[PDB]
DNA sequence: AAAAAAAAAAAAAAAAAAA
DNA sequence: TTTTTTT
């Protein structure tokens, strides 16, 4: 909220995430975050939308958007002893917000620096607008605003091997540790069925196969085989 | 006379209604004249009611208070006259009190920022406002009587004196005389005590009955008023026997003042300097533990209190009975006893 | 007369509102309240105006709204169930059917199963929702007593067992009800404030959240994180029942019936069941007595 | 008392070296001099005292006011408000004496003023377009009180004055007023105060044959003469600064750190010799100068122990 | 994420000190003119240098070379000295190289100088440890 | 006049805590006060039964008869009868002590100060509740109060009491309530060793002879006093009778 | 037909700082 | 991480 001095109403200003809204949203350095910021968005992701009051205004603000950030592990580089939870300082809470984790490590292999630098210095020359995708930036879009166009349904043995799916994930990771280990909620399979509706979205069927879920666990199951690795 | 002990703060209090002379050089400038004291004590020792006291004897006085007074509203204020359409300034509190005494009540309860402003008018005494195309310089030659609580619930006497105190030693070294009052629990002074007060409460204004409350009353019959010397009605000032020392009453006392600060201008003599410079250079180099440290400005304050002790006795010579009175007051409000 | 300006979730993001000038002739009268989201539906009518003719060196014309209808939407944003200016009104053969249907064995069961439908469990909770949004009867004793009439609930525990959605749910249940969250609301903010009118010049009192919620319930997420001197202010709101002010030279007292229902999330974020509640919590007894 | 600090004072108001050399690298003339002790020393007064004998002296304190810096006089001043003003700019700054009490009163932005002030740089500060920045060319003298109140037995440096280390190190001399508790200073010390007190007056006790009319004559007249460098005295001063680097070969030992290596050390030697040189003497620039100078900051040096 | 950095350290020393006084005093007591403007201005609009295929072989024989600068036979898991930063501020300084002198293709003279500049502040950037 | 209801830090007033750091007032504020009255709950389920009974009686629906009664019988007043009252009885009448009282005061203010400096010298940090002449002041405005209630034009013996009455409760419920806060304890340990040994459960000894043995021992009047009056605190095995004369091992 | 506004006092929210 | 104070 803003006001020039003496002045009433208190004027809310937009937010960057509120400007995100009803579109997707980019988040770089997430780890440095504002502790009142982080207590809103996390309470906010889940609500999907955000509501702040003060100085005797309220209001209700939407904030539909899809996060992606990116973070950098404590230490500089990823001990590859600890995991997401020690090599990471960002509260519990919010890692069952995010529904896909990816970590990058780089290494001093000989075969792998020369290839990057060949393929670095290969752009400032020779090919310098002739990469080779196979499909131009306009095709994709076509085809982006043509799938977005469809809303699959699930079938019977879809919710089957679902719910069969469920329960082997939080059996599985409830064995571990008690106390120390607490992963696998609903939310996760929430997101599970958003994986595979839009797996299935890319494929323009309107209709699910179990081979999508088995996908979507896979996807879930090596975020948490990497936690371990 | 309703106040128990603190009989040297009463000679203090005395010494300062009556300070010494301005004095103003072709060279040298000015030098500030008058007294200043400072109270810092433990919670109910009769500090506030002794200052409503000084506020009812002294000829001029205002009172304030830390948390009630704003520091630029207390010296001058930027107001327009409604007849003329025109802003001029407007005297702020301790600037009608010019010539007179201030008196400050929770002083160390008071803002940080109008602290300064208090150091600048005890610097020399003049406050300027430069503002809103106007620029002038004020006189205030007003003296300031303060008292503050310590830092703590009360007073710790195990600790740095700097460390009991909140205000900064800048405005702190500017106070002529500081004063630590404590309530040592003594069962002998407990009995006095309450004998004392408990003689207080049982008053009752002449001429009225005990039975019912003190009503308001007229004004003087006259809207405007106004053998000698056989009768002595008011001048013994022993109004009622209580003891064998004489008393006088305020009118007598302040007709007094009145006659000390106009009809007699002392000046000192080289035996005063002797003793002085004695009393000086050995506290100087006594080197032991002491609750201030001292200056070259202390002679300062012992010259002002010897010209003020030979205005009491009306004098136009400062003798050195003056000098050891001040000494040893000195020395009772810095060493103690 | 009264301003009206643009639904802040309405306007495109990080733009302005407009302005407009509704006039409400009779039996229209203070209706709307400062602060609510309003639907009005009015006449469009425009009309001349020196001032506005010279600031601009253009024939431009001032246009104002006459009031029709007015119709509240605040809070409840579900505006498909039913038409109507009140949805929270009935007819004479609802009433009948209330009686009719009030009387069957088992009611209370089916009452209570019928809260959130999509929310599998949480039996008790759907119990003490029912029983917080219905309330008691406020009693005064000769004048000279009075006993509160409104329940509080406090709900707690671990992450992913659908708090919001209760709380979401109770939003759109009852007939007025005010939604906070964590940080997003300070203690002046809840209670009425103090402001200086930029017109009339001199101070006045804006009306604060717990206002709002009187005759209803404020909802709190996020109970645990809201900062401790954004959460002693609700005493009063809480026990008392009333407001009162000492500021700026006004000295009233206002009044608020409430009933606050919050949530929040353990130690940690995960309840240890092996120790006492004290050694879960940061609350104290005084807010967790109330 | 306190003869050193007059000497300092006579070098300081004749000025350094200036009027530029080859190149057009810029030097400049004024000495920045910090006044250092206890309270209840009579440093302001002698403050006071040199800027009413001098004619360009402008004297300021801790606060106060908010017009002392940074706004021109004329900011919002004509009955018309024509925002007449000139942007960056001080009190006189050009060949003025900017004489400050309680060096480490004021705030944020007299404090940014005073670095901008720095070895004769101009003050460009705009805030509507204004860049009509005001030559400062002025000489500092200011009087700090520490932040304890008192000398310190531990590390001066870190007890310091709460300044800027560049700031201290842009100073071109540094001197100290500790109060010493000794008999046969006090004795002399209260003894001329009695007797100025007694007599109302100047004492003839003083002894100056000189007097305030004759040293402002003579102050311009010196300043006119103007001496210029003398060649020889090159390999003297290089020598000079040698072994204050070997001094600053020995600032490790600590116990008072202000044995520090700065070039600018070299450029107030300098300074503070043609001052020597220009306050009296012939065209040329006397090696004595430079000893005399070296005393000086010898002098101003062994005030920490 | 600087490009470069470079450091300063001011020592006593008797020689170093020597010159140091000699020249202020000799200052106290071959340069063009706005020339250099209107050069720099038509060096950076007119030319547009590119890098060739022979100073790539160069360019990542450095990069290995610093690679291998980085570690070591033992097992204390150095510290990845060669980011690519690095690759792209020796791409950035050999072009400026080429940018000057008014060529249009850079040659070995350019990279050599971009890596020697490029690693002599590295060079001086080690702390106490080694 | 000025009346204020506050919490102690951490709720409760937890007496287990010193009451130092339980109240977090200076002692300027406290001081001008002048009473004091620390409300502390309890559980004995009498109490309890007692007040679940006027609570569920004050229910809307008995309290309102029940309190006509009191208008009916003469036992209570009015509110607005009690307001003119107490309007009269201010402009009316304004009471004076008498010497005797006067005395009374005196040697009741010096009393409560000794034991005030008896505490304060065996706890050795300053006591966080004062006593100074203020508080005398309220003791002598008290009386007044209570003489004024009858408008009788002089104030005796009978209000003094009362008042002095009303003062210790008010000064022992907060300044003395456990001074000490909870030679150290080991002395302690090994006077109820020897006690325990020599003395057996079922008879009992004079006072007068243990004092005598652990004074002329190591542990001397002060140390073993107290631990006599905190093990009879412990009140599980060791009872006071006859005076304090016969120690009884229970 | 128009005095209308710089100077104060008091109430907040955000950010940064110290423990 | 929390509360405090300043803008
Ligand atoms: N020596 C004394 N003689 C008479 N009354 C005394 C004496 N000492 C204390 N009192 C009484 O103690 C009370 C304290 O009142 P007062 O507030 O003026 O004291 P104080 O020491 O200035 O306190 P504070 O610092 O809280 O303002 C008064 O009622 C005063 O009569
Ligand atoms: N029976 C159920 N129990 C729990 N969650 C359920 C149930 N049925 C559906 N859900 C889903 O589980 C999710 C739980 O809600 P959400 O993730 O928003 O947080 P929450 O549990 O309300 O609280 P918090 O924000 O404190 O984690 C919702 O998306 C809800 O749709
Ligand atoms: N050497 C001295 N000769 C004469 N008077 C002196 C001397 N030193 C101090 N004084 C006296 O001390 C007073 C001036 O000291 P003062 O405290 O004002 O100066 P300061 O050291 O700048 O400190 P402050 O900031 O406290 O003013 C005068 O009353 C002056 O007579
Ligand atoms: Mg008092
Ligand atoms: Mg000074």
């Amino acid at each position: 909220v803003v006001r020039d001095e003496e002045g009433g109403d208190y004027t809310i200003e937009a937010g960057a995430l509120m400007l995100a809204d009803n579109g997707i949203c980019c988040i770089d350095e997430f780890d440095k975050m504002d502790i009142s910021d982080q207590v809103a968005i996390h309470e906010a992701m889940e609500q999907q939308t955000i509501s702040i009051a003060k100085a005797g205004i309220h209001a209700t603000l939407n904030a539909r958007t899809s996060i992606l950030a990116a973070a950098n592990p404590v230490g500089g580089r990823y001990n590859r002893k600890l995991s997401l939870r020690g090599n990471l300082n960002m509260t519990a809470p919010i890692m069952s917000r995010f529904d896909l984790f990816f970590v990058i490590l780089d290494d001093c292999n000989e075969k792998i620096d020369t290839e990057l630098a060949s393929h670095i210095v290969d752009l400032h020359m020779k090919r310098d607008e002739a990469i080779e995708p196979p499909f131009s930036a306009e095709q994709l879009r076509r085809y982006i605003k043509y799938a977005r166009t469809f809303k699959p349904i699930l079938t019977k043995e879809a919710r089957s091997y679902l719910v069969e799916k469920y329960k082997e994930l939080r059996k599985d990771d409830a064995q571990g540790f008690s106390r120390s280990s607490y992963r696998i909620t609903v939310r996760q399979l929430e997101s599970m069925i958003r994986l595979s509706e839009a797996i299935a979205r890319a494929n323009c069927v309107d209709e699910i196969t179990p081979s999508f879920i088995a996908e979507a666990y896979d996807l879930l199951r090596q975020s948490i085989i990497r936690v371990d690795v | 006379p309703s106040i128990y002990g603190h009989d040297h703060i009463k000679k203090a209090i005395l010494l300062m209604l009556m300070g010494g002379v301005e004095k103003n050089l072709e060279n040298g400038s000015h030098l500030r004249g008058d007294i200043n004291i400072l109270m810092v004590g433990d919670p109910s020792t009769a500090k506030s009611q002794l200052l409503r006291f000084v506020l009812n004897t002294a000829s001029l006085a205002i009172a304030t208070t830390g948390r009630g007074s704003s520091g630029v509203g207390l010296t001058a204020a930027v107001t327009t006259d409604r007849e003329t359409g025109e802003r001029r300034l407007e005297a702020g509190a301790m600037v009608l009190a010019d010539r007179g005494v201030v008196c400050i009540d929770e002083f160390d309860k008071m803002t940080d920022v109008d602290r300064v402003a208090i150091h600048e008018v005890m610097e020399q005494q003049t406050v300027t406002i430069a503002k809103a195309g106007i620029h002038t310089t004020l006189n205030a030659r007003c003296s300031v009587i303060a008292a503050a609580n310590p830092v703590f619930g009360q007073y710790d006497v195990n600790r740095d004196p700097h460390q009991n105190i909140a205000l900064p030693d800048s405005l702190l070294s500017r106070f002529d005389l500081l004063f630590v009052v404590t309530d040592d629990i003594n069962e002998i002074r407990d009995r006095s005590i309450s004998e004392h007060v408990l003689r207080t409460h049982r008053y009752l204004p002449p001429g009225y009955l005990e039975g019912e409350p003190v009503r308001e009353r007229l004004n003087l019959s006259l809207a405007v008023g106004e053998q000698a010397g056989a009768k002595l009605a008011k001048n013994k000032g022993n109004y009622n026997g209580t003891e064998i020392p004489k008393l006088v009453t305020i009118p007598f006392l302040r007709k007094y003042v009145q006659y000390a600060k106009e009809r007699v201008i002392p000046q000192l003599t080289q035996e005063a300097i002797n003793v002085i410079v004695k009393n000086y250079t050995d506290l100087r180099n006594d080197d032991n533990t002491k609750k201030s440290p001292i200056t070259a400005r202390t002679l300062e304050t012992l010259i002002r209190l010897a010209t003020a002790h030979a205005k009491v006795r009306l004098s136009k010579t400062v003798n050195k009975v003056d000098a050891k009175v001040a000494a040893n007051l000195l020395r009772f409000a810095l060493l103690g006893e | 007369r009264v301003t009206l300006q643009e639904a802040p979730g309405t306007v495109p993001p990080g733009r302005l509102p407009r302005h407009r000038e509704v006039i409400l002739l009779a039996d229209l009268v203070d209706v709307s309240k400062p602060g609510e989201e309003v639907e009005v539906t009015g006449i469009y009518k425009n009309n001349y105006d020196g001032n506005l003719n010279a600031k601009n060196g253009f024939p431009v014309f001032a246009t104002i709204i006459e009031a029709n209808s007015i119709k509240r939407r605040e809070g409840n944003t579900a505006n498909e169930g039913e038409e109507g200016l009140d949805v929270f009104s009935w007819t004479e053969e609802e009433e009948r059917e209330f009686r009719k249907i009030s009387r069957d064995r088992g009611i209370i069961d089916k009452i209570i199963s019928s809260m959130a439908p999509s929310i599998y469990g949480h039996r008790d909770i759907k119990t003490a929702v029912a029983c917080s949004l219905f309330g008691g009867v406020p009693k005064n004793v000769n004048g000279k007593h009075s006993i509160r009439g409104d329940i509080n609930v406090l709900l707690l525990g671990d992450p992913g067992t659908a708090k919001s959605q209760i709380l979401k749910y109770v939003e759109k249940t009852a007939h007025r009800a005010v939604f906070a969250t964590g940080q997003g609301a300070s203690a002046v903010g809840l209670t009425a404030s103090v402001r200086k009118d930029p017109i009339t010049k001199e101070w006045t009192l804006e009306g604060g959240a717990l206002v709002l919620a009187d005759k209803g319930v404020c909802l709190i997420d996020e109970f645990d994180k809201m900062n401790d001197q954004d959460r002693t202010s609700i005493h009063e709101a809480m026990e008392q029942q009333s407001i009162s002010i000492s500021k700026a030279g006004i000295v009233t007292t206002l009044q608020a019936r409430c009933s606050i229902i919050a949530a929040a999330n353990p130690n940690g974020g995960r309840y240890n069941s092996t120790l006492p509640l004290a050694q879960n919590v940061s609350l104290t007894e005084p807010i967790l007595s109330r | 008392g306190n003869l050193d600090v007059k000497k300092a004072l006579l070098l300081l108001l004749v000025g350094g070296v200036d009027k530029r050399v080859g190149d057009g690298m810029k030097i400049r003339g004024d000495i920045n001099v910090c006044l250092m002790g206890d309270p209840g020393v009579a440093k302001s007064q002698l403050l006071k005292a040199i800027c009413k004998i001098s004619p360009r002296g402008v004297y300021t304190t801790g606060k106060g006011s908010s017009g002392v810096g940074l706004t021109a006089a004329v900011m919002k001043d004509p009955v018309t408000d024509e925002m007449i003003l000139e942007g960056g700019a001080l009190v006189l700054a050009d060949n003025g004496i900017c004489c400050i009490d309680e060096f480490d009163k004021m705030d944020e932005s007299d404090r940014t003023a005073i670095h901008e002030v720095m070895e004769q740089q101009t003050i460009s500060i705009s805030k509507a377009g204004i860049n009509t920045t005001l030559n400062a060319r002025t000489s500092i003298l200011a009087a700090a009180n520490p932040l304890y109140g008192r000398y310190n037995p531990r590390l001066s440096p870190l007890d310091n004055i709460n300044l800027p280390a560049a700031l201290l190190s842009r100073f071109d001399i540094l001197f100290l007023m500790l109060d010493i508790p000794s008999r046969d200073d006090d004795e002399k010390l209260a003894e001329h105060v009695t007797y100025v007190h007694m007599h109302n007056k100047q004492p003839d006790l003083d002894f100056t044959p000189v007097e305030p009319s004759k040293m402002r004559e003579y102050i311009a007249y010196a300043k006119t003469k103007r001496p210029v460098m003398s060649e020889a005295v090159n390999d003297y001063v290089v020598q000079a600064y040698i072994r204050l680097r070997q001094d600053s070969k020995r600032e490790m030992d600590s116990k008072f750190s202000f044995g520090q290596a700065t070039p600018r050390t070299l450029l107030g030697i300098i300074r503070l010799s043609q001052a020597l040189a220009k306050l009296r003497l012939a065209d040329m620039v006397d090696i004595d100068d430079v000893e005399e100078a070296l005393r000086l900051v010898r002098v101003s040096k062994e005030s920490l122990y | 994420r600087f490009d470069l950095v470079y450091l300063v350290l001011d020592k006593v020393d008797e020689k170093n000190d020597r010159e140091l006084a000699k020249h202020l005093t000799n200052l106290y007591l071959v340069l063009p003119v706005e020339f250099l403007t209107m050069y720099i201005s038509y060096a950076k609009e007119h030319i547009h240098p590119i890098i060739t295929e022979a100073a790539k072989t160069e360019l990542v024989r450095a990069y290995v070379g610093m690679r291998k600068m980085g570690d070591d036979s033992r097992s204390d898991e150095k510290r990845i000295t060669a980011t690519t930063r690095q690759l792209e501020s020796m791409i950035r300084l050999a072009e400026a190289h080429a940018k000057m002198k008014l060529k249009n293709v850079v040659e070995l003279e350019d990279v050599q100088e971009a890596v020697r500049l490029i690693r002599s502040a590295i060079k001086d950037y080690a702390t106490d440890p080694k | 006049s000025v009346l204020a209801a506050a919490n102690p830090i951490y709720g409760r007033y937890d007496d287990l805590k010193s009451p130092g750091d339980n109240i977090d007032f200076q002692t300027t504020i406290l001081s001008r006060f002048d009473m004091i009255f620390i409300v502390k709950d309890d559980h004995n389920e009498e109490r309890d039964i007692s007040i679940a009974n006027h609570v569920i009686n004050i229910h809307t629906g008995n309290a309102n008869a029940m309190q006509n009664q009191q208008e009916e019988n003469g036992s209570e007043i009015s509110i607005e009868k009690m307001k003119r009252y107490i309007t009269y009885c201010r402009l009316k009448c304004a009471p004076r002590l008498s010497p005797q009282a006067a005395e009374k005061l005196s040697s009741n203010f010096v009393t409560i100060r000794k034991q005030l400096l008896i505490n304060e010298l065996e706890s050795t940090e300053r006591s966080s509740i004062p006593i100074t002449i203020r508080q005398l002041e309220a003791i002598i405005r008290i009386t007044e109060s209570l003489a004024k209630l009858e408008l009788s034009p002089i104030a005796q013996e009978r209000h003094v009491d009362e008042a002095i009455r009303l003062f210790q409760a008010s000064t022992m419920d907060a300044a003395s309530q456990d001074p000490i806060g909870g030679t150290s304890l080991s002395e302690i340990r090994r006077f109820e060793q020897e006690l325990k040994r020599r003395l057996p459960i079922g008879w009992s000894t004079s006072y007068q002879t243990l004092r005598r043995e652990f004074v002329d021992t190591h542990r001397f009047s002060q140390l073993a006093l107290d631990k006599a009056l905190y093990a009879l605190e412990k009140h599980e095995t060791i009872q006071l009778r006859h005076q304090g004369q016969n120690i009884y091992r229970s």
